[PDB]
């Protein structure tokens, strides 16, 4: 749970780790914590994965329904007002810190939501357990109007700082670029290799015990 | 407001014994709740030429429990003029651990060594003065994960008991296999691990590198 | 002794090629109220060792008395330059006292850092407890110890305690190179302290940077200047 | 946080720090606390950040609803033409100014917007607000909405937030009945800077907003304090 | 945890499982719960692991001194009385241990269930542990006191199995001993995959129950 | 607190329960209690737990099942009867406790003789032998050791006698009076045993 | 998820087949078993197998709802329901009880049923494994290989990580998942009174009940 | 939980108690328990409450009383024995629970046959009839209705039979086995009754 | 309560309100909080009244014990003769002045008396003290003993008590490095009066004590505040 995002010269860049944990142990090394709200806005979240995953689905489809009744591309501020009112109703129970960034008729804007319903427009941020580790490297290196390429690898360092220094975050890093025309969501981007690889040793066919075998064929 | 005096610094210690040796492996990462203090804090401290101890509890207790135990062992050597056997040490650690039953050490210990010609032997404790000889034992964060793995390869539920022989070289590779599995499946397991092989002549401290996440 | 009402803040200690460089803000806050902004949190307990600080000020002031009189007792029973206690010796003494308090339930809330030069190859056998050129130290003669209030003790090449254990630690872990020079160490430490100014509420400017070199312990008071990132636009 | 409001001779001045701290950690620097409700009045919001922001959203909806409702039908003021710095001494003083839609027929009173809050947060909701703006009848005025919905009109000045207590007596001394714009700006700038020097809820840049009869000007100041003693 | 004892026709048959589990995880499955307290007297662990392994082996220390100063073997009644007193000094300190001391002394075959609260009791068919109720249940319906050795150990093995069958925390290898008039012997240091032996002899199905 | 025992064979299902009334916990109140709720369609429902909740729940099940069998001329299947009982027990679970333990039993033309075991938490599952209450810890082992495939009705009652003289001998409150409900040969036979 | 009614559910993916396994215990209290037929693997559809682990009340109660809606979807559709549509339904069903949760940890296993031409003279095509795992509030932790839930989730993760290989046929996959389950249940004292491995292929379905240790 | 009954006449004192061992509360452990602590000087001390505390307290009283009677060739009076027991019970009361209920009884040359009743809180007082445990609520009424002045020993046992078949019939845990201790005619007679 | 200490050019000035309130009720007005420890140093005591008074009693016993212990044997300064208002403008300003026993051979350092407190109240004892007095080596000095025994030498000024926060920034502004006696008196008088105007722990009369090289003068002032705005 290390998510981050920053505003660039004409686009927003969102980066996130890939790891879901039961708290002592890790469930999977590859969880897409980035989410598609619309073609021009994307969101990333932290907190409980239950409330986090539904809310984005609820947000994405409300936005899409809004983008159909209305005939213009969705506003970034529209989702912030939609989420925060939803989060405000459930006083603090729907705990999900969310960063959503995108572009609209205004500039590339990025918002950091909070589980209690508060929001704030930022040039760069980071949430999750590795937020503090990721926010440090962000501040030390952030500038205004960074180029897309230069700002893209800054998030790589921003996430990798949380990947390595935080226990609760790890795995591959994934990035999304939310430029006006379209997005670019790169699913693998990092996490180097060359450890002691486990030798595959499959147990032979005559194993197990199987008191019963109720074979049947369906069609 | 109450100052709970117990924290877990994580890390796992793996023990596995063979016919004429014993392999003690542990990580070196020392961490707080979710941040990381240091990337190299050894959890294994040698006691005699042929007996080492590994602990995977709270690092403040581990440092003083090993230090207390070597202090006792060296005191034993001076008064009795012979290095204690592992059975002597294992029993002594039971008394020391139980001496604070009502404020127990927050450390789980694995004691490994050789007593016979070889007779690779290994003991495991649970934070309070109790020890049983085991063919394989692991404690710490990865205890829940590694112990099933060690069981499937050392003992058997398998229909045919293959790999009845177990040379030293393969067992080292097996522990490297195991300790890597815990690393990529556990939050607190380390990034650099020390593997000890208490053979007939002595101990090796060959080091293996693990993931850093 | 029960609840840290008058707390310090993070201190940062790194070892460079001429010795140890340890820095700390000079503010102690009464909770959410910067009651004192000129207290010092880096003490000299030996001609070659220094002592860190974090958490409650009363406990770390009491700890300073113990280490101070431990030095003088050594100094009275000192015959040659090699009799002086190493920084490692005080670390193993601070570790023991923190642990003894932990068996009881009076842990004296602190995150003490003990740093210094662990060698006697640079002569200071003329002690003036009451008041040339630097040498190159092999980085193995330098000790930087840490002591958590649970008793957790370890040594490293860059011990950041308090709250810099989240911001300054990430910078050091990807920027600290061996045998850093004098000013390069400061610009690295200054970059770590600047971040804590924006991102820590209970921190400030007016740093006290202390360096432990072959000549002893120095002092100076910068006023590190945070101003970046252009949030002024409205 | 800290929040000030000073009523000078021909307007009202609102200032605040810009920092949302969450338990000795700043979630973000440069957080807006002088929120625009209508062209002529602004709101200083404090307390729990989640509660204050969601109150402001409700009030803007009420403000819009009552602004266009009290719009008289026809054309008014046919022939009438009733109309009328600090020059970066404080370094990095950003600035812009906008003008009203004057005569105040459409825009509603500040007292109207004020008791929206009581009617809204007479509840188990923790937020203290300061209301300031220009009004057709009562020229310039400053309402302090307390924690449980207790408004009182402050005719001199109003302070709130954690840092208010540190400048409670500083401001009571430097205040004068009819201060000019320059004196009021310096007073409100130094009040915040002193409330920031000795409070761990000290903002980053400080945002000062001035409401006058015909315009609102907004400043953001980036400065610290260095006493010589 | 399971424990048995019989005081049957010509001895005592003590039987235990070999499972040591913390919380819901099986820490070990080859623990020895029978302890050589004496040549003739042997105890049993239950409840907390160290709170009885330490004290029973501490009790063995007390007996060894007594058996040497008086040069007569101690009695089970005296050994149990010693143990119950020392466990009584730790009422509120959180000890937890149920010990069944069975052995042979000058006054015949004796058994004494000893619990962490100084609960000394003389009986014939004690059993302790989480699965003790199921172990009691089998024995009460098959106990005779006229059983010979061959079918006494079979009954003990049968009871330990059914206890480990119904109980989550009881399992592993089954240990069944026998106490002579002079010493004791280890009759069964055995196994526990014999569910498919007593009932459901042929592996054909899942053994519905 | 009260013991319910059930045993299922290929041609029989026998339900056992003590006839005690634990109410006024300091003492017994009735020596011949009524916990069985016989249903018309060759079904029975044995309840444990609190006496107050047994009447409210068991009687309610009996009416609904009878109403089902009157609206529909059929006889409600045991599988339907078992899983409909679990549904209602789980339905009220998050609104009202009903600390009652069920032991569903009956005979069905298509599925034969079936026994179902239900906890106060609705954990319905078909079993060959059940045991509720604190006496379950002392009668389950007999139900395993002495039970084998295709028992006859007489042997099953011999097993139940073996369980009863166990609760008298070892169980804390030595229940002495028990009531059985033998279902076999299209009959619902009732007999009371003592000691 | 509770120690009460301790049970675990495991699923694994082979080269062109998937295997779903569980333990058959039904423990009344923590350390008290009452049944060893309590199969936790249900057949939602011909190639959609769901595995419910946790409190048996919520295991059954959720299964009734799932079976009530899959049938309603399929019957109203005249079309076989696919996993990723069903899988998301299970995610929303659990979330609808966000504050009165169904204490279960479901596993969804079954083929994905792509529908390209497969030939100039064919209609439907090869299948995809599609393993996924949830929790009590329905977090879709989709995974390309083994997924686990239950009280032995942590015991199963370790063994599966060290034994699972990339692709295996029906014979190879069954042995690995059986070993990954038997030796993981033997380390739990509240689950594992008999396993039931169910490996299924596009053509056939194999049900095997292992001779697991019962202790 | 365990029942102690005592009856005092002009020429007898009879102490009754169940022989049960409630330990492992889910079940009984022994069917013939030992709660009586007979003292040498024609005295008895009957303890209830927790089995662990009965041995620690009752045995301790027995040694001290025996030590008193060996240091001093006399036999310790029942009044001394009763009030010395209360002193030690109260002495430990504020330092260790000892949830034990006493029923002191004995024969004295000067004071005749005496019965003393003691609660876990040391509330010693001489009575003509005592009853401890939860069974006291069900045996005290018989001890009043059927007891009159100057009973003989045979009638007292008939009264005790009347109490026993009451705990079997109405008390929650139907205790069946009881042990008596009849003191009369300079004798301490022991007999076991059942049902 | 409130407690101030200001170090001016040739001495140190201690002021306090005089009120011991017990839960929105004043147990007594005019309670002494500037307590004399020795002829040359005084103590300002705050926090829990019971704890502070019983600490002062202990310290006076230590102060007496160490004063006569560090008395040198013979006669000293045989021939040496080293020696050297506000006129009721503040109404009802009571006053008297006493002189030392000079050269400071007998009386002990302020730093000595200061860490008596740490050595004494490094405990579970809630009291915050301010120490001020003259000393032979360090001329005039002002120690602030914090809640848990945390002394730091304050070279400019020290404040404590509940009302300190209300004048934290008022005093940081009006302070000058070397103030004369008249300016220091007015500053310390107005600091207390402002800390009293806006705090319900406002005393009655306020007691100001001045420690100089050769004398101590004590004032009690009876006055209120009336802003004109
Ligand atoms: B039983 O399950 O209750 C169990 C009894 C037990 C097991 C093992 C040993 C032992 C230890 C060391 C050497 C030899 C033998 C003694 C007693 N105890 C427990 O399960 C409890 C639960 C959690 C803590 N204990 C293990």
């Amino acid at each position: 749970t290390t998510i981050c995002g920053l505003v660039c010269q004409n686009a927003v860049i969102l980066g996130a780790d890939t790891r879901a944990t039961e708290g002592p142990i890790v469930a999977d090394k590859n969880c897409s914590k980035l989410h598609y709200i619309s073609k021009n806005i994307w969101c990333a979240g932290a907190g409980v994965a239950g409330d986090l995953e539904h809310t984005t689905l609820w947000l994405q489809h409300n936005v899409e329904l809004h983008r159909l009744n209305t005939n213009t591309q969705p506003r970034v501020s529209m989702c912030v007002s939609r989420l925060t009112q939803e989060l405000f109703k459930y006083q603090g129970y729907k705990v999900c810190a969310i960063v959503l960034g995108g572009v609209d008729v205004n500039g590339p804007q990025l918002y950091g939501i909070h589980p209690h319903g508060s929001s704030c427009l930022l040039p760069f941020t980071a949430l999750g357990s590795g937020s503090l580790n990721a926010m440090a490297v962000l501040e030390a290196k952030y500038r205004d109007n960074m180029t897309i390429e230069e700002g893209k690898n800054l998030v790589c360092e921003a996430i990798c700082a949380g990947i390595f220094n935080d226990l609760g975050s790890g795995g591959n890093v994934d990035i999304c670029v939310i430029t006006k025309d379209s997005y670019q969501h790169i699913r693998p981007y990092k996490e180097p290799n060359m450890r002691l690889y486990h030798l595959p040793h499959p147990t032979i066919y005559p194993k197990g015990t199987t008191p019963i075998l109720s074979e049947k064929i369906e069609y | 407001k109450r100052w709970y005096p117990y924290i877990d610094n994580g890390g796992t210690v793996i023990g596995l014994t063979g016919k004429d040796y014993v392999i003690l492996a542990a990580d070196t990462r020392l961490s707080l709740s979710y941040s990381i203090y240091t990337r190299f804090c050894p959890k294994i401290s040698k006691l005699t030429d042929k007996c080492i101890i590994g602990s995977s509890g709270m690092q403040s207790d581990i440092k003083t429990l090993h230090s207390l135990l070597q202090k006792k062992i060296q005191l034993f050597v001076l008064e009795h003029s012979h290095y204690p056997d592992i059975h002597v040490i294992a029993r002594l650690l039971c008394v020391i651990l139980y001496s604070r039953r009502f404020f127990p050490y927050y450390a789980f210990n694995i004691l490994a060594g050789v007593d016979e010609n070889n007779k690779g032997v290994l003991y495991n404790y649970d934070s309070v003065g109790s020890y049983c000889e085991a063919t394989h034992s692991c404690v710490g964060s990865g205890s829940q994960l590694i112990l099933p793995i060690l069981d499937n390869r050392v003992e058997q539920k398998n229909q045919l008991i293959k790999n009845t022989n177990f040379n030293l070289g393969d067992d080292i590779n097996f522990v490297k296999d195991a300790i890597t599995s815990a690393t990529e499946r556990d939050i607190y397991t380390g990034d650099k691990t020390l593997i000890y092989v208490i053979d007939k002549m002595g101990i090796n401290v060959n080091t293996l590198d693990l993931k850093q996440d | 002794t029960l609840g840290p009402v008058v707390t310090g803040t993070s201190v940062i200690a790194i070892k460079y090629k001429h010795g140890i460089m340890i820095a700390a803000d000079r503010k102690a806050s009464y909770g959410s109220y910067a009651k004192f902004q000129n207290v010092e949190r880096i003490f000299k307990i030996n001609n070659k060792t220094v002592m860190g600080f974090s958490g409650e000020l009363a406990d770390a002031q009491y700890l300073h008395e113990l280490l101070t009189r431990k030095n003088i007792n050594n100094l009275s029973e000192k015959k040659r330059k090699e009799d002086m206690y190493t920084p490692q010796h005080y670390h193993s003494y601070v570790s023991r006292v923190f642990y003894v308090r932990k068996n009881r339930i009076d842990p004296l809330f602190n995150n003490i850092i003990i740093a210094g030069i662990n060698s006697q190859k640079y002569d200071n056998n003329d002690d003036n407890v009451l008041l040339e050129e630097y040498k190159e130290i092999h980085k193995d003669d330098l000790y930087i110890g840490f002591v958590d209030m649970h008793g957790t003790n370890f040594c490293d090449d860059y011990i950041t305690t308090g709250y810099a254990r989240y911001f300054a630690l990430t910078l050091l872990r990807d920027h600290y190179k061996d045998n850093m020079t004098e000013e390069e160490a400061r610009i690295l430490i200054n970059e770590c302290l600047r971040i804590l100014y924006f991102r820590d509420a209970t921190s400030s400017n007016f740093i006290q940077i202390v360096k432990v070199t072959s000549k002893g312990v120095e002092y100076e008071e910068p006023y590190i200047l945070p101003c970046v990132l252009n949030s002024a636009d409205y | 946080t800290t929040i000030i409001g000073i009523i000078y001779d021909n307007g009202v001045m609102l200032a605040c720090d810009s920092r949302t701290s969450s338990g000795t950690f700043i979630s973000n620097k440069c957080s807006r606390k002088i929120n625009r409700i209508n062209e002529n009045l602004y709101v200083c919001r404090s307390g729990a950040s989640a509660h204050s922001q969601k109150i402001i959203e409700i009030i803007k909806h009420y403000c819009v609803s009552m602004k266009n409702e009290n719009r008289k039908k026809g054309r008014f003021h046919e022939g009438e033409t009733i109309y009328d710095d600090n020059n970066l001494v404080t370094k990095n003083k950003y600035f812009y100014e906008d003008k009203f839609n004057d005569y105040n027929p459409l825009v509603e009173n500040v007292a109207h917007i004020t008791k929206k809050i009581i009617y809204t947060n007479n509840n188990f909701l923790s937020c203290a607000l300061i209301f300031g703006g220009y009004d057709k009848i009562k020229k310039q005025q400053l309402y302090a909405v307390n924690l449980n919905g207790s408004i009182i009109e402050k005719h001199d000045f109003a302070v709130s937030g954690s840092g208010s207590i540190y400048i409670q007596s500083y401001l009571q001394d430097k205040y004068k009945k009819f201060m000019t714009k320059k004196e009021c700006f310096n007073l409100i700038l130094n009040c915040v800077k002193y409330a920031m020097h000795n409070d761990n809820s000290s903002g980053g840049l400080i945002r000062i907003v001035n409401i006058t009869k015909s315009f609102v000007e907004e400043f953001t100041v980036v400065n610290t304090q260095m006493n010589f003693q | 945890t399971t424990t048995l004892a019989f005081k049957f026709k010509d001895g005592i048959i003590v039987a235990v499982d070999s499972r040591a589990s913390m919380g819901s995880f099986i820490s070990s499955q080859n623990v020895e719960k029978i302890i050589e307290i004496n040549k003739n007297i042997l105890g049993t662990m239950a409840g907390g692991a160290a709170d009885c392994l330490y004290w029973e082996k501490y009790l063995g220390k007390i007996i060894k001194i007594y058996e040497l100063r008086n040069n007569e073997k101690i009695s089970v009644r005296a050994a149990s009385t010693i143990l119950s007193n020392i466990l009584y000094q730790y009422k509120g300190y959180g000890l937890c241990c149920g010990i069944i001391l069975s052995g042979y002394d000058h006054t015949g075959f004796n058994m004494f269930y000893v619990d962490d609260s100084g609960k000394k009791v003389e009986g014939n068919l004690f059993s302790c542990g989480s699965g003790s109720t199921y172990a009691y249940s089998i024995l009460d319906s098959a106990y005779d006191y006229n059983l010979n050795l061959d079918q006494a150990v079979e009954l003990a093995r049968n009871a330990i199995y059914h206890a480990t069958f119904r109980d989550g925390g009881s399992g592993g290898k089954v240990r069944v001993f026998h106490i002579h008039k002079n010493g004791y012997d280890k009759i069964i240091e055995g196994e526990d995959v014999f569910d498919l032996h007593y009932h459901y002899t042929n592996p054909e199905q899942k053994d519905q129950y | 607190m009260d013991t319910l025992i059930g045993l299922r064979g290929n041609n029989f299902v026998v339900l056992a329960a003590d006839t005690y009334s634990i109410n006024s916990i300091i003492k017994l109140k009735n020596d011949d209690n009524t916990k069985f709720y016989d249903i018309h369609g060759n079904k029975c429902l044995l309840l444990g737990g609190s006496i107050g909740d047994r009447l409210q729940f068991g009687e309610f099940i009996r009416k609904n099942v009878h109403l089902y069998q009157y609206q529909n001329n059929t006889d409600m299947f045991v599988k339907s009867f078992a899983f409909f009982t679990r549904k209602n027990l789980a339905y009220y679970l998050r609104r009202n406790p009903f600390e009652v333990n069920c032991l569903i039993a009956g005979y069905d033309k298509k599925d034969g003789y079936q026994l179902y075991w239900c906890d106060y938490l609705s954990n319905m599952d078909s079993v060959n032998k059940g045991a509720h209450g604190y006496g379950a810890y002392l009668v389950s082992a007999i139900l395993d050791k002495y039970y084998h495939e295709n028992l006859t009705v007489d042997e099953a009652l011999d097993i139940f006698k073996l369980c009863f003289e166990e609760l008298k001998k070892r169980f804390l409150l030595t229940q002495i009076n028990y009531e059985l409900r033998i279902m076999y040969d299209n009959k619902v036979e009732t007999q009371y045993v003592t000691v | 998820i509770y120690n009460y009614n301790g049970g675990c559910v495991l699923g694994m993916s082979g080269s062109n087949c998937v295997a779903i396994a569980c333990d058959l215990r039904l423990g009344a209290n923590t350390f008290t078993t009452v049944s060893t037929k309590f199969s936790k693997i249900f057949k939602m559809n011909n190639n959609v197998y769901v595995g419910l682990s946790g409190l048996a009340t919520d295991i059954q109660t959720l299964y009734e709802i799932l079976r009530y809606r899959v049938n309603l979807y399929e019957v109203r559709q005249d079309a076989e329901m696919d996993v990723e549509c069903f899988a998301n339904m299970l995610s929303s069903i659990l979330y609808s009880n966000r504050f009165s949760p169904y204490f279960v940890n479901p596993i969804v296993v079954g083929f994905k049923l792509k529908h390209y031409v497969d030939e100039e003279g064919e209609k439907k095509v090869n299948y995809e494994p599609y393993l996924t795992a949830y929790d009590l509030i329905g977090a879709k932790c989709e995974t390309r290989d083994f997924v686990v839930n239950g009280v032995t989730s942590e015991q199963l993760f370790g063994m599966c990580e060290s034994l699972y290989v990339k692709d295996q046929d029906e014979n190879g996959l069954f042995e690995t998942i059986s070993q990954c389950l038997l030796s993981a249940l033997d380390r739990d004292c509240i689950s594992g009174w008999g396993a039931e491995v169910l490996v299924l292929t596009p053509e056939k379905i194999i049900k095997k009940k292992l001779k697991a240790r019962m202790d």
